[PDB]
């Protein structure tokens, strides 16, 4: 992998969340009133948060859409993008078991270390687990 | 976040979700099992005398009920069992934990219940 | 083993099981009045009857509560008590695999080919099978 | 090998297909409108179509009834008939377990391969998969 | 009398109450398989003029339509069935019964079906 | 009834109709001796402080019940039970359950006397 | 034309055909994994510069980014994939193709991701 | 298995017992008056009883005669008939070690899973054991 | 569409274009041989009373006309048709099928003929 | 692995066929009166029809000339070119059994267990078979 | 609270402060070594071109400058390295981690430093 | 094991903390004026912070006679009393690689590691290491 540029580009300058909000910072802001459901896995001493929202066609078991939030490093945004693209239009299995190692290799080279800003893997797992529970199969989840 | 990496490392604040059972290797399971056995044995009611681990041999001297040693069965049909009234059972992996395919259920839970049930009365 | 104690002791006083009937005798007593579905079992030949009503968090798969009825031998009262304690707040798998042999272990040692003075195991199997039916899973069930 | 008998005898004139529809020919005919909603298979250029309609007790998965449509051959009707007879009163796994050779074993003369002459395996597989989706147990499908 | 539970009972009421299919071990399966063959044999006009039981091998042959031979392979996907049409497929224990980890098939039941398909015509 | 011969053999009741004890065939026998041992020493937890089952032998740690050694005996009078005041006796089948070769009487009864005299006093 | 099924005899459409893929046998599985890995990789020589299967022990030279071996485990949960984070794992059927039971998903998909992420970046 | 015929045949129509009993029905009837004290077996749930009565030459140990009573199934007559034919004029040893398998071969062919249909095995066993007790050999019996 | 060429191929006109009889794997011949036996089996009065394969030794009965044994022969002179009053007619691959190099015979085809010769007369 | 480039480029305008015929499209095009014979294979599914025309000196077994018409697929054209150069002036052998992998190899990395994209091998096998027949000898063909 | 020890019993706000490593069995040391080796293996675009991992045999292709072998060697002085450009060296534990009993110290630092140096130049 | 008694009772009213300080609570108090040096460990599990100190003659020994100050459970007072007994009269060796067994058996019951009653074992490791650092040998510390 190579620079998108990962961070400090373009006319935001880091990430696209910063561009989106409005209000900035402002430290008076809240996310209200409903939440977007699925899995939340935001770490507040690592300064990074990811929240992936799946939509799933029940009948085929195919992920219709999956969107992400990335807070933290801007490197992580590209990896999140690529997995969410890949997973869409594909099997139930594709959306599960998502790594982790893959994110590290894809961005440039793999340090064989989990950054802690590469939360996308845990986020997707939470979402599919929640989904499986609510449709009444938590006994083959584990 | 680093050391000794890569599935192991977490910042211990991403753990608001269930963590992976993990492998690396099949031996991992044996180690975990051995530890569970040690814990259960201790706080003796004088029905469990010992837990032993020799040199590749694991013997489990269980309370005066549900006798059987636990060794890992030679290739396929894993893990020995031999209940006194319900006879042999055997286990294969189903979610990173050995599960009976006579009745289902995790191996971890069976051990928990059966030792502490003796400790009571 | 050791005493339950349920030898018609202590301050029961002809039995706690006897207290739970209500109405005595009356020769026209029947099962009444609400029900949860779940497991109900009873053999008049063994003289025992037990009815376990499980409550299960549908999404988690974890047993929120399980309460019991015990009719029969005094020895069974203790069996029902200790089993429900362990199972509550604990895995589905823990809820399962309760047999006569575990109950004999809790009490003393079993007679010739099991005591058959407890129908605890049958009730648990019926309740689990009912949970499986509720959630609609058929292959693992068979 | 023995007669069905259904060697286009008689006054139908070809098969039971002609007898059922009504109006004949007419070249404006259509089949409408409600149906159970089950598996479909058909192979044009083999001149055959099969539609197996299961009805299923949803509690544990018992085939309450299964009726069939056979289009193609009069000889083929007996193979479909015999399987549907067997399948009723039994668990979902029993429904399946259909070969390959089985279809042309009932017919008599099994090559050990299919041509497209017997569609029956594909019809049953289609139906049970569709069922699993609706029953909300996608884990056993994927 | 209180012998021999599980199995024989003295209330005579376990024949309508739920209990796990098997509890020991490969023995249960073998009995059910053998029982099915013995039952099947009566009502054969010429479809099957022979059933052969061999020490450790078992053939259930239909020569009037043909059928594959059935064998048990060394431990690793035990009771591996080679049927030419679908190629080889594997059967494993799931929960007191052998249900294939494919799409769910029982081997005792496949033999049941193929035999009575023969009896028909 | 549709269960379960030889596992359940009743037409409705067999508690007053005579029938063979039935065994099959080296598993059942081990289960039976363990079952009798447990029945006999029940209602005490101090009678036998520990029991262990390891392959080809059975120990029951007892500090006051004499010495009963349960062990296999090479083919010819298989399984030998040791009586601590008359030595070891070797047993062979003669009524579908092991029969003593010194008085022509079953082992079940041997267990009855020696175990129950000890729990008493 | 009646052989060999289902592509070498067709009704003139690919729609509604049977196929019991990932069976018949160890060869078929090895071929399938190679077909996924190679097809995705192509039009990049730096993505996978090499694949060699010399014994069922598969070496994948990639100097560029992470890579691992796919060996075939001896009988008892045949095949293995070790991914540096996940560690080694052994795969057993769960849908008629090799499935990590710990992960709860097919092996084909793991390869799918790792090749296709690389050609991108 | 083939028709004798004696299943609901002929002129009786069910069983030779009806064609000579007297009192009919009468529902107040019992077995009367002399008995030889031999084997009796009966499962009153299905209303089928069987009584095989041996007579034994003491000196030679030969069964002089053996006659039967069959109540219930008309099929059951054939089991009773054929077994008693063989065992007459032959040693006590023939009458012992009676299976189960013998029943399957004779006509019945059940799984071997009892239904209540045949009680012939239990009947003969009772009779010969009774003989041994009277004979005054208890060691052989035990 | 997808896979396995050679193995399965759809240009939707290969059912009228010649293609080699086999290319892979060599178990194709076995499948084909099995197809011949299964097909022949129907419409026999008693020309096959069983097909019993003893551990990959294959007999194809014609017992009212003498039976024969068809089996692999150790390397060199490997794979052959053995039939009485014609001795060895030994077969080797010539182009994707086992064709004798002395007259252009095919052994699969010899069984087809010789069996239907029995059904006929 | 490098581009030719002959995938809808350049001045063709879309694909190879456009250039050859001429007049375009025209939806009434037919090849008549003579034909160039020998091997043809073609998929409308993959959109590519290959037609290889060999000339062979039958006597010495040397490829005198070989021309090819490839309809569709840019990648194949270059591969086809490279092989036709090679074969001429050399034996039958080199032309014989050409792959599949080889066509793919030229473009970049082969799947190594291909799909029906390369029908070229089947055409080549047909061509060898055709050569055998015009010489007259079908012994080696079988 | 309890299990699976030692760092998984503490809150891990004492993770920074010293705690016993408490490896069990000590098979774990080898897995740790393997994770470290994987970490050496990639994080560069042209170094360590292939890692070969095989049943009991590990070959590690190391770029032009030299090569080292990382394998265990017969009991005592385990995890010996044969360098042909810095000589052979021996290693054995001295405080919960492998330490050279010669010029060097910890194995983990010797590997880290040399691999990173290669990536640079 | 058994009650000392010392279960944060009585007249103190809870253990050491109440009696010693004075000022109570006051929640404005800190360690002042100096500190007692050496190892330090804080924990949220018992909600209090252990701070040990050691004064021991050193020749071949290190300082390791840990006073094992506990502000946690009342049961914990016994653990300090026995630790100071054991460590004295013994070498540095015994006090290193801290049990675990000893804190556990003393506090309630022995099972594996000390549960989470105190993080004192980590503090004792800090202390032994601290002295080695201070005597200027880090090479035998590693």
């Amino acid at each position: 992998g190579s620079h998108m540029s990962s961070i400090t580009k373009r006319l935001y300058h880091p990430k696209v969340i910063e561009h989106y909000t409005h209000p900035r910072n402002v430290g008076s802001l809240d996310k209200k009133l409903p939440n977007v459901g699925t899995g939340l896995v935001g770490a507040p001493a690592c300064g990074d948060v990811m929240r992936l929202q799946i939509k799933v066609n029940d009948s085929t078991g195919v992920i219709e859409d999956v969107k992400f939030k990335t807070f933290g490093c801007g490197s992580a945004i590209a990896s999140s993008s690529y997995m969410t693209e890949l997973v869409q239009g594909m099997t139930l299995d594709d959306a599960a078991k998502i790594k982790n190692t893959e994110i590290a290799k894809e961005l440039s080279l793999p340090p064989v270390k989990l950054h802690c800003s590469m939360l996308a893997e845990d986020a997707i797992k939470a979402a599919i687990k929640d989904y499986k529970s609510k449709r009444n199969t938590p006994t083959m989840l584990s | 976040v680093e050391s000794s990496t890569d599935g192991q490392v977490v910042p211990q604040e991403v753990l608001n979700l269930p963590l992976e059972k993990a492998h690396e290797e099949a031996d991992d399971y044996l180690d975990h099992l051995l530890d569970s056995l040690e814990e259960l044995s201790e706080a003796h009611p004088d029905c469990i005398p010992d837990v032993e681990l020799s040199h590749g041999v694991m013997t489990l001297e269980i309370p005066a009920f549900g006798t059987y040693v636990i060794n890992k069965q030679p290739p396929n049909k894993q893990i020995w069992l031999a209940s006194p009234l319900s006879g042999p059972n055997r286990f294969d992996l189903l979610n990173g934990e050995w599960v009976s395919l006579r009745n289902g259920t995790k191996l971890t839970d069976i051990l928990t219940e059966e030792v502490e049930k003796a400790i009571s009365k």
